[PDB]
RNA sequence: AGUAGUAACAAGAGCAUUCUGCU
């Protein structure tokens, strides 16, 4: 007997044990070495879909670039990119009319919300390709140094503390042809190893002043760091997705948070949503479309996915949606929201880490950048890397590719679903006057597609309909990957309706394991994931208790904290069976202790040490939670008491890279933390609230300091000598400030 | 000698050039941004990470002063610490032995206000321990995503009152413009610099003690049942996919 | 003019005045009266500070040239606004003063009042009045001066001496003749957001246009002032009708099946031998190492006399099968003889080259390989393609099958309380106690143990070549621990900087399977015959020998993160089976765990006879779904996840025509492309197509 | 050799979306 999983469908339905094809515990597909081919992949196939475009060359960077839109219409069901002006704005007035007020009311909460963010914002979110380093450092780095190299330069309205002054000046700044950027360089020495006696070159990395040009800033400022998608599911071969520089950063926080405040409105997007919300809208969407005004109505629903979702919608549709939406809207507010598509109409895509090139004979590998690939003769490549480049060539401008047609994966979410939801909008009863209407549900590129008729070739004409109209706007319903069946059981971005009965399964269940702080950080986190996907990422209650378990066990394993009756004998263990031994009540004492685990479906919410307090041991509890250990780092008022327990203490870091001299690049950090750690010593609230400011800091700190001394005299502990001497270096203090 | 310790790591610190300029050049709104600023390799899995540095002899790193509170051989022969190769800074390694010999053989000391910074949690529990369980009924659920109320707060103060409350409370001098417009805000701010008058504890923990008891929050979350605020911690145990769990909190 | 400020006020003034503007956002060309007034002022608020000073004993003394005295009023105009609020409330705080509404100018502490100043052009009355309108209620001392010569205050009294406002007012009187001279007096006496763009982005913004368009103002003025005339319809009839959906009708009896590869056939490709493992095992160890690995190993290898002679069974045929003839000599011989916890070996030839150490080319800088005339590119090539062979089926009928050990301890958990808790400890208890001696649970162990100990070694041994045993340790049916060792892994050299570095190690691994009578699943490895084992039955007892098979494998840190992580395979069919019982209660309305785990009945279609479809109970349903979780874990890649995600489709579109709810497809065969383009060479998914092809099948002959 | 799979590792930049003990 042979024994057959799938067979279990037999007697279930798909959807009741669908969990079974999502084959996610093993690792997931990551790749290797470069995403310079993935990155090349994309920039030929948005090239291609949009061949019949007209070609033309901007007139500041020198690129080739091309323009499908209003082009010639598709013959074929190829994916086109050729996107029709009139179809898009009749689509954006359609969804205008359905929604009155809609388009005002979001443009009126993006104005009041333009006026009143800082340039702080832009320290969130992911990693921002740092234009200065050519590399993707975080947010803050990245803000840091545009700001730095806009102060070295004669930019200086950011110094305003709010968003439009620092976009204000990342528009002024295209204009100074001799841009001076503090860039990386690096030196190299070849010292022998004294672990192997072999010679290796160490590298010393320290910084260097650089001058652009007006056209290499204007390059590194439209230029978008792409790189593979690593640990995605579901997916055979790699993709590359890029990431944006920090000169597009806060256009696109404006362009999106206007489609977000668009997209939290309409009841045909899913997004912002949740999961139980996106729940409540197949619901909705399932109820809305299930009104039978006659008695033979046909619904029939097609789960969609789309097709080169990303390659086939371009910036100047985006534009004229963006300034279709802004109709009415004063023109400051018009050209800022405009600003984000007109630079990814005009970007480049940087083409990776280059490739890594063999020589047999001398048996070496060199990784060859991707800015020395147009000047290699071309029979040292494969034959995909060949017609890779060979159609890639007229492209390059200076190391990267022209990628004027096309978005990029994950740059404009919110807007495209607008341009989805304003398709979708389009088929209503009382607007196409036909045998036929639809509603759906769009997501980023994932659509479920109701269409009602009274017969199934009404039913194929608005299949039809909706095809085309789709195709007008450069979007491109994947016939692969779509397929439609009557109403009742669909799919919708892995959520699965079948009856009035959804299985959420587009999260991937978590590791359930030790994060890596300390313990009683791991011991809340632990607790909180658990009950997070309790509520939010639907986890069963017996699966919940297993978790739980499997936490415990992962987290007695980590941080070596088995039972005190335990016979195994780790490291910790004879500590922790001296702890047990002499303890009175053991159930008090913490799982990082050897106690037993208190944690169940119920008190997850609940921390460890406030789980356990009534049943600790006085003195064991006084060690525990002592506020002079010496674990947790103390302030000094003398220190202050320390709430936190002996658990919470700090890993040895390791931010060491091989044969790196990294020492005059790590020494900016550390005096940032030097200066944030004496204002918070003269300024006692800064880590609780932000100080707001637009002074100095050392101006500032003069300022505390010298009405704190002249408090101080005038109302106890601090003598005229004490007074005379903080005001006498305050005075020395600003001397230096000055001849410095 | 009080205000000029600080004033002099000032003066040490604007005599150095690098630290001069960015003194001078970063304004206040400014250094918001440079305390986020990370220059370094990153670990990718701190997971694992965390995992094979916890196989090692000495994976944590506290300050010097555990030079002299802890010894440095336990009673079965674990060393607790060591110091580094050529790095006198106040920074050593530690052994996780070290950390279980302070909590079982350390100093003894008073702990009344940890159940008083941590009152939120307490009364969760005391709320949860005598809470009267009813049974479970099975059926199918349709749950809202409703903006209900995780943290409660206060009565007759909001938001944005309590939050200058309590700055009015333990930073009072480092507010601003903010002025303060109730009756009982007033009050209870004379309560609450009463309560707080012998604290040996750093400011923004009773800080964050008077915003866990004053601030409300509210989160947006599924919910099919009641909606109050002693039902919104119990969402992961009241309610689930083709259940409802029938519980009502203690108190 | 700003020269007419720049000419005769104090540099200081002047930085004070570019600060109070600059705070206020705006360029000193728009407004310069502007600048005019705050240097006025605020030079009339220095003069009012400058030299009034408080002794020790505290009387106002008026010095000129400090050292043992301070300053009479502290200045509060003139700094930033966060500053100056912050030297109010600290004042405040110390005299239990009311804060003001607004800024006041300097503060007295001779007095104790804040001061407020202001300098009009108009006359003083109507401005102080309105000023004292302005602050009624709030303790301040006003003092108003102007251009016209005058001065008045608080209930007409003066903080100041009567030179002193004498000095101020014979200035004021020079400033009022300076600005009647260069005409300049009566200009200043009678005194939305904005995002324009600059030239560069105005090039750029034209050529991000549709192509009808040459500016970005025309285009602009197109989109605000458009009106539709049915555009979208006269587009529908210009394009073609070669552009449509065709609904296709599905019919799952009419469709094909998957089209598995052809070639050779899938060698095996897990890190640990599976079904063909043999264990050496010790019950209730207590040997004086008890936990350390290589002591266990060193007692669990004591159990096994009967070596012989090692000799080379089956070659792997790309490889020098005397090196790991070699490699197992040096093995055991290193096992006899080591002394403390951990073991590496002497780094000879035969343990280099099964390691490959020295195969890396040396990674070089471009710049210094310019000149280097024979420096092609790495080769990328697709997998080769591979038969499916009958011995995964085989692999993943006996790891559905139970045992007589229990490989799964789980932790405490707390007492419970509600309900639901007792609802979820029966369910979770039914699926443990169904699960738990299951060979599936033993191969989560191994791979828990196996990439646990790997990834210490080769984070704390990265230069050296390692031993790791291959170490389980289970319970009996009466309560008794044993521990079993399966072979040992030499680790290679570990320096692994990305997630996908290769950490290269040899797999020895004890068996009883003869591999000659499926050499086809063996081609990596070379398996040895190291001895004899009396293999005992009720009747039968006979001698079969002990073989051992070493292949060179390789592993990465991604690969060894999620294999130490296999216990949530015991997760995830736990998830499944409860969402199925989270089914059958979503209808029934009731706890459908009972009916679920009490009728242990024969009503669960598992299985593929030659006499048909095989069913088995709840339980082995549980444990198959546990092995499935575990082959996805063991043989994962990226063929597996992407005819996961492609034959979803197709089951439920089975799934859609099984509820009459008339499924239809767009195009059919591009979706079985897709769905053959994943199944190349994974043994792992070729035994799910062909899942797939009998499943279709059955739900074939279910209909006809 | 081997891992692996559209390109890499098999040490000599990581160019990010003195230890190893799991009943």
């Amino acid at each position: 007997m042979d024994v057959n999983p799938m067979l279990i469908f037999l007697k279930v339905p798909v959807q009741n044990a669908i969990s079974t094809t999502f084959p996610y515990t093993g690792d997931p597909p990551y790749s290797h070495g470069t995403g310079t081919g993935y990155t090349m992949d994309t920039v030929i196939r948005t090239h291609d879909y949009s061949s019949r475009g007209i070609w033309k060359t901007n007139s500041e960077t020198g690129a080739q670039q091309l323009n499908p839109i209003d082009g010639p219409l598709p013959e074929d069901n190829e994916p086109s990119g050729y996107a029709q002006t009139d179809c898009v704005l009749e689509l954006i007035e359609g969804l205008d009319r359905s929604h009155p007020g809609l388009f005002e009311t979001a443009c009126q909460e993006t104005i009041d919300a333009i006026q009143q963010t800082r340039v702080d914002k832009l320290t969130q979110g992911r990693q921002t390709y740092d234009w200065t380093l050519n590399r993707n450092q975080p947010a803050a780095t990245a803000l840091a140094n545009t700001i730095e190299v806009f102060r070295k330069n004669g930019y200086k309205l950011n110094e305003s503390g709010r968003l439009i002054d620092f976009l204000k000046d990342v528009l002024l700044s295209f204009e100074n042809d001799s841009m001076e950027v503090t860039t990386h360089f690096q030196k190299k020495k070849r010292i022998r190893d004294n672990h192997s006696k072999k010679m290796i070159t160490q590298r010393t990395i320290g910084k260097k002043r650089v001058k652009l040009t007006k056209k290499n800033y204007l390059i590194r400022a439209l230029t978008l760091n792409t790189m593979t998608k690593d640990a995605e599911r579901g997916k055979l071969k790699r993709r590359a997705i890029a990431t944006p520089g920090m000169q597009i950063r806060g256009f696109v926080y404006f362009v999106e948070l206007l489609a977000r405040n668009i997209c939290e409105r309409l009841e045909q997007s899913g997004l912002p949503v949740g999961g139980n919300e996106k729940k409540a809208k197949l619901a909705n969407v399932i109820k809305k479309m299930m009104a039978k005004s006659t008695d033979e109505e046909l619904s029939y629903t097609i789960t969609g996915d789309n097709t080169k979702w990303n390659e086939n919608q371009n910036p100047r549709i985006f534009l004229a949606m963006v300034l279709r939406i802004t109709a009415g809207q004063p023109e400051w507010f018009r050209d800022l929201l405009a600003v984000a598509p007109i630079m990814f109409s005009n970007k480049v895509a940087r083409l990776g880490r280059g490739y890594m090139f063999e020589s047999k004979s001398m048996h070496l590998r060199t990784q060859i950048s991707a800015e020395n690939l147009s000047d290699i003769n071309l029979r040292y490549f494969n034959e995909d890397t060949k017609k890779k480049i060979e159609k890639i060539r007229h492209l390059m401008v200076e190391g990267t590719a022209s990628l004027s047609p096309g978005m990029m994966m994950g740059m404009f979410n919110m807007l495209s679903t607008v341009l989805g939801v304003s398709v979708l909008n389009l088929g209503q009863r009382e607007i196409l006057k036909r045998t036929y209407w639809w509603d759906g549900l769009q997501s980023s590129d994932d659509f479920a597609l109701i269409i009602n008729g009274h017969f199934k070739e009404d039913i194929q004409q608005g299949v039809n309909h909706f095809y085309r109209t789709c195709k007008l706007v450069g979007i491109n319903m994947s016939q692969k990957k779509s397929y439609i069946n009557k109403t009742g059981t669909f799919e919708f971005t892995s959520f699965f309706y079948r009856y009035g009965f959804v299985a959420n399964f587009s999260m991937e269940l978590p590791s359930f394991g030790v994060a890596g702080n300390n313990e009683s950080a791991d011991m809340s986190i632990g607790t909180t994931v658990i009950k997070t996907n309790m509520i939010n990422n639907d986890l069963g209650p017996a699966t919940a208790q297993m978790a739980i378990q499997l936490f415990i066990k992962d987290y007695r394993y980590t941080y070596r904290c088995h039972r005190g009756d335990t016979n195994l004998e780790t490291r910790r263990t004879k500590s922790i069976k001296r702890l047990w031994t002499e303890t009175i009540s053991k159930a008090g004492l913490l799982v990082a202790d050897g106690g037993p685990n208190p944690y169940n479906l119920r008190n997850l919410h609940i921390p460890e040490v406030c789980l356990k307090w009534s049943l600790m041991d006085p003195d064991y509890r006084g060690r525990l939670c002592n506020p002079n250990n010496p674990f947790v780092h103390h302030m000094e008022v003398l220190e202050y008491d320390a709430v936190a327990t002996t658990h919470s203490w700090t890993p040895k870091r390791n931010r060491s890279i091989l044969n790196t001299n990294q020492r005059g690049i790590l020494e900016d950090e550390r005096i940032y933390q030097k200066c944030c750690q004496v204002f918070e010593k003269f300024f006692p609230s800064s880590t609780y609230r932000r100080p707001i400011g637009m002074a100095s800091m050392l101006d500032a700190m003069l300022s505390r300091a010298r009405i704190d001394a002249r408090i101080d005299l005038e109302s106890g502990r601090i003598s005229s000598q004490d007074f005379s001497e903080i005001t006498n270096t305050c005075k020395a203090i600003e001397a230096l400030k000055r001849q410095g | 000698g009080s205000g000029m310790e600080r004033i002099k790591e000032l003066m040490e610190m604007v005599k150095n050039s690098r630290m001069r300029e960015i003194l001078t050049t970063t304004s206040v709104d400014h250094m918001a941004v440079i305390k986020k600023y990370t220059s370094g390799r990153q670990e990718k899995n701190p997971a694992l990470r965390m995992k094979w540095m916890m196989a090692m002899k000495y994976p944590i790193s506290a300050s010097s002063r555990i030079r002299e509170m802890i010894p440095e051989k336990d009673e079965d022969g674990n060393t607790l610490w060591t110091n580094t190769k050529d790095a006198g800074s106040n920074r050593v390694l530690v052994s996780p032995n070290a950390v279980t010999w302070w909590n079982r053989a350390g100093p003894v000391s008073d702990v009344v206000h940890y159940p008083r910074v941590y009152k939120m949690y307490f009364d969760r529990l005391e709320r949860l321990t005598h809470g009267t369980f009813g049974p479970v009924k099975f059926y199918n659920q349709v749950k809202v995503r409703k903006r209900v109320d995780i943290n409660p707060g206060h009565k007759d103060l909001t938001s944005r009152e309590a939050q200058e409350v309590i700055m009015e409370v333990v930073f009072p001098n480092e507010v601003g413009a903010r002025t303060l417009s109730s009756d009982a805000q007033l009050t209870i701010t004379k309560e609450k610099k009463e309560e707080l008058k012998n604290c040996k504890i750093s400011p923004i923990m009773v800080a964050y003690m008077l915003e866990r008891e004053l601030v409300r929050r509210t989160r947006f979350l599924p919910i099919a049942g009641a909606t109050s605020s002693t039902y919104v911690e119990v969402l992961h145990l009241t309610q689930g996919t083709c259940w409802e769990q029938q519980y009502t909190p203690g108190g | 003019m700003e020269n007419f400020v720049r000419t005769n006020f104090n540099p200081m003034i002047l930085e004070r005045a570019e600060k109070t503007m600059k705070e206020y956002g705006e360029n000193p060309q728009n407004e310069g009266n502007k600048f005019a007034a705050i240097s006025t002022h605020m030079e009339v608020c220095f003069m009012y500070s400058d030299f009034h000073f408080i002794d020790l004993e505290g009387n106002t003394i008026v010095k000129e040239n400090n050292a043992m005295l301070k300053h009479r009023f502290e200045i509060i105009e003139g700094q930033e606004r966060n500053i100056a609020w912050t030297i109010v409330n600290s004042i405040c705080n110390m005299t239990e003063n009311s804060k003001p509404r607004f800024l006041p100018d300097l503060y007295d502490y001779k007095t104790n009042k804040f001061i407020e100043i202001g300098v009009t052009r108009r006359k003083v009355e109507d401005y102080y009045y309105e000023a004292a309108s302005k602050l009624k209620g709030e303790n301040v001392y006003i003092h108003i001066f102007s251009f016209d010569g005058e001065e008045m205050a608080t209930d007409d009294e003066y903080i100041l001496d009567e030179e002193s406002r004498a000095r101020i007012k014979t200035r004021l009187f020079v400033l009022r003749q300076e600005l009647a001279t260069a005409g300049l007096w009566d200009s200043f006496r009678q005194s939305e957001e904005e995002f324009s763009y600059p030239p560069t982005f105005q090039r750029l913004a034209n050529q991000s246009l549709p192509p009808s368009f040459k500016d970005y103002h025309q285009f602009k003025a197109y989109v605000s002032s458009f009106k539709a005339n049915g555009n979208i319809e006269a587009k529908l009839g210009a394009m073609s009708e070669k552009v449509n959906a065709q609904i296709e009708s599905f019919d799952p009896r009419t469709i094909r099946e998957l089209e598995l590869p052809e070639g050779k056939f899938c060698t095996q490709r897990s890190k640990f031998l599976l079904m063909d493992a043999m264990k050496l095992s010790v019950l209730n160890p207590a040997h004086e190492g008890e936990g350390i690995p290589m002591k266990d190993a060193k007692a669990c290898l004591d159990t096994f006399w009967g070596w012989k002679k090692a000799t080379i069974i089956k070659k792997h045929e790309k490889g020098v099968n005397t090196n790991y003839l070699m490699i197992w000599e040096q093995l055991l011989e290193s096992i006899k003889e080591m002394e403390g916890k951990f073991l590496n070996l002497k780094k000879t030839n035969h343990l280099k080259w099964g390691l490959g150490e020295g195969q890396a080319p040396e990674k070089m800088d471009f710049e210094d390989c310019k000149e280097v005339p024979d420096l092609f590119q790495y080769k990328s090539e697709p997998p080769e393609k591979r038969k499916l062979a009958s011995w995964i089926q085989s692999e993943f009928n006996k790891a559905s099958e139970l045992t007589n050990s229990n490989w799964i301890e789980f932790d405490e958990l707390g007492n419970d309380v509600a309900p639901i808790e007792h609802i979820a400890s029966r369910r979770r208890n039914f699926f443990t106690a169904e699960v738990s001696q299951c060979r599936a649970s033993e191969y989560i162990m191994k791979a828990v143990y196996i990439n646990t100990a790997l990834l210490n070694s080769s984070c704390t041994a990265m230069e050296e070549y390692q031993v790791i045993p291959i170490i389980t340790k289970c319970r009996d049916t009466s309560g008794q621990r044993r521990t079993n060792l399966y072979g040992f892994i030499i680790k290679g050299r570990s320096h692994l900087r990305n997630d996908t570095d290769v950490v290269n190690f040899i797999s020895l691994e004890f068996s009883l399977t003869d591999p000659r009578n499926e050499i086809h699943k063996w081609e990596k490895y070379c398996v040895l015959e190291i001895g004899d084992m009396e293999i005992r039955t009720s009747i039968s007892t006979i001698m079969k020998p002990v073989y051992l098979y070493v292949r060179t494998n390789g592993t990465s840190k991604i690969k060894m993160k999620w294999g130490m992580e296999m216990r949530r395979c015991l997760l995830q069919s736990l998830q499944q089976v409860e969402s199925m019982i989270e089914a059958e209660s979503a209808v029934k309305e009731k706890d459908m765990t009972e009916p679920f785990f009490r009728n242990r009945e024969n009503d669960w279609p598992i299985g593929e006879s030659p006499q048909g479809i095989e069913k088995g109970t709840i339980g082995k349903v549980c444990r198959v779904l546990l092995a499935k979780s575990v082959f996805n874990s063991i043989y994962a890649s990226a063929q597996l996840e992407g005819f996961s995600a492609e034959s979803r489709k197709l089951l439920l579109l089975i799934q859609a025509f099984r509820d009459n709810l008339d499924p239809g497809t767009f195009d059919l065969k591009g979706l079985y492309e897709a769905i053959e383009e994943c199944i190349i060479n994974d043994p792992w998914v070729l035994l799910n197509a062909s899942w797939f092809n009998s499943f279709l099948k059955a739900v074939q002959l279910s209909m006809g």
